[PDB]
């Protein structure tokens, strides 16, 4: 009455209930890491706040915050350092809004073969929301970025339990940070950020994996060198090649920081072994990428021997989940259903899964066996 | 007043075993995070995987664990998980 089992080895997880949240898949308690049940993704294109997944690295998360006393510090290679209240952010800067997917680097890690260490997630470490806030570009322009600036670092209120453990700090290039899309979000789906989603303020980095989306964000530093903190230099590294992949069991020869999303798609209204009525079977699901636009979603009912073009729903924005619908004729019997998306720059999904040591960036064509009767 | 957030009680526990590493793991592996991090790893990964997990905690994250306890813990994990 309070557990589920994810469809990979050692997949049992408690269903756990946190304040402001519906029951979610408990991965770890300290710090809290929570996965979204896959059924949620069939409930609508925008993931509700009460269902949105939660990931943290360090046990020392804030559990008391006075929104009035909170300040965002802007410092380093700027003309004028700033100390900004939430009221300053809401009043002194124009607001922007973006519907955007947040997805963990290791979303789907549990499906990687051979299995690799780390967060053993199914596909529920992703979610889509309407974020509202201040473009970072606007705040940095106010501070006055100096020539020679190379990167911006981002740090939050959370901290290591033991001071020698590397604090959670991430970095973006200056040109990225000032692009106008990178946002200082104070609102999620029209409400103050849920606590575990980074109340009162978080970075939103549309089209980039979630490690960059620093939560409880209070410290922004412009720097004139490449940041060499542990969580950029050592963690979150991908093979420096087109597939971001290596031969199973092999370490990459060169790496770079993880970056933009690859193309993904899911069928949401059916799961393994679902029953459907033989004849015209309606399928629906979602697709997303790093922001280039989903060009098409193709659907197969014969394990990829042939494809039917799905109709794409009206969009909510290039960074959002894109809905799609298809009606396929299914003969009586077993069918292996697949969907495969491509974007406007020709990125697509591989038919066979690739591998990397950290189990980041999985985007294989998803297969789902259904029974038509 | 500030706003506050209440976490539910932690209940995660390690799998008991007669190996001395069980108690050493109890005493050393819950100080920074809950032991569900261990409980949820891929099963039957074996000796080299758990040796590496334990060494990472000590060398990368600075877990205050001595050499003898490190072997005991890694051996207990490799046998149990
Ligand atoms: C603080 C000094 C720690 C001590 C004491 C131990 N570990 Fe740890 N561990 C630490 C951190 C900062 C993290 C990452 C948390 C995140 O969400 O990113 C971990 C993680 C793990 C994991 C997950 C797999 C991995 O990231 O390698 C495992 C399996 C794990 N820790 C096991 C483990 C054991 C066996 C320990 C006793 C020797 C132990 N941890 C202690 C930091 C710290
Ligand atoms: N501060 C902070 N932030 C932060 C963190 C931490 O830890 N801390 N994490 C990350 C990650 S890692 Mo992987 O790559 S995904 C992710 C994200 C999530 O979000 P949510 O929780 O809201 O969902 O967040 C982000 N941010």
């Amino acid at each position: 009455a309070d557990t589920v089992t994810l469809p990979f080895a050692n997949g049992e997880r408690p269903l756990v209930m946190y304040p402001g949240k519906r029951p979610l898949i408990g991965l770890t308690a300290r710090p809290p890491q929570l996965e979204t049940p896959f059924s949620v993704f069939d409930e609508g294109l925008i993931t509700p706040n009460d269902a949105f997944f939660v990931m943290y690295h360090l046990a020392g998360i804030p559990l008391e915050i006075d929104p009035d006393a909170f300040r965002l510090e802007i410092k380093g290679k700027v003309g004028t350092p700033l100390s900004l209240s939430l009221q300053d952010l809401k009043n002194d800067f124009p607001a922007s809004e973006v519907v955007a997917v947040n997805q963990c680097s290791g979303n789907s890690r549990g499906f990687v073969e051979p299995r690799v260490g780390g967060g053993q997630l199914a596909n529920g470490a992703m979610g889509n929301a309407r974020w509202r806030g201040v473009p970072l570009k606007a705040v940095l322009e106010k501070a006055g970025v100096q020539a020679g600036a190379k990167q911006v670092t981002f740090g939050g209120l959370d901290g290591p339990v033991i001071p020698e453990t590397p604090d959670f700090v991430k970095a973006l290039s200056i040109d990225h940070a000032t692009d106008g899309e990178v946002m200082l979000a104070y609102s999620m789906n029209g409400a103050d950020l849920p606590w575990l989603n980074g109340y009162p303020l978080r970075l939103v980095v549309p089209g980039y994996y979630g490690t960059y989306w620093v939560k409880h964000l209070n410290e922004i530093t412009v720097i004139d060198k490449e940041f060499d903190g542990f969580w950029m230099k050592t963690a979150y590294r991908i093979p420096d090649n087109a597939c971001a992949c290596t031969e199973p069991g092999k370490a990459p020869t060169a790496t770079i920081p993880i970056n933009r999303f690859d193309v993904r798609s899911f069928i949401t209204n059916v799961e393994n072994g679902a029953s459907v009525k033989a004849g015209e079977v309606p399928l629906r699901g979602i697709a997303f990428d790093g922001g280039y636009g989903i060009t098409q979603v193709s659907v197969s009912a014969d394990a990829g021997k042939s494809w039917t073009n799905a109709t794409l729903d009206p969009g909510l924005g290039k960074y959002s989940f894109r809905g799609w619908k298809a009606v396929l004729p299914l003969t009586k019997g077993d069918h292996v259903l697949m969907c495969r998306a491509t974007n406007a720059r020709g990125e697509t999904q591989p038919m066979q899964a690739t591998w990397n040591p950290a189990g980041y960036m999985r985007n294989v064509v998803e297969a789902t066996r259904v029974i038509a009767a | 007043a500030p706003l506050t957030y209440e976490l539910p009680d932690e209940t995660a526990q390690l799998k008991p075993a007669p190996q001395p590493g069980f108690e050493a793991a109890q005493n050393n592996c819950a100080a920074c995070h809950s032991v569900d991090y261990i409980n949820t790893q891929p099963p039957g990964k074996g000796q080299a995987f758990w040796d590496a997990e334990v060494q990472k905690m000590i060398k990368v994250y600075h877990a205050p664990v001595d050499e003898a306890d490190a072997k005991a813990i890694a051996d207990y994990l490799a046998k149990t998980y």
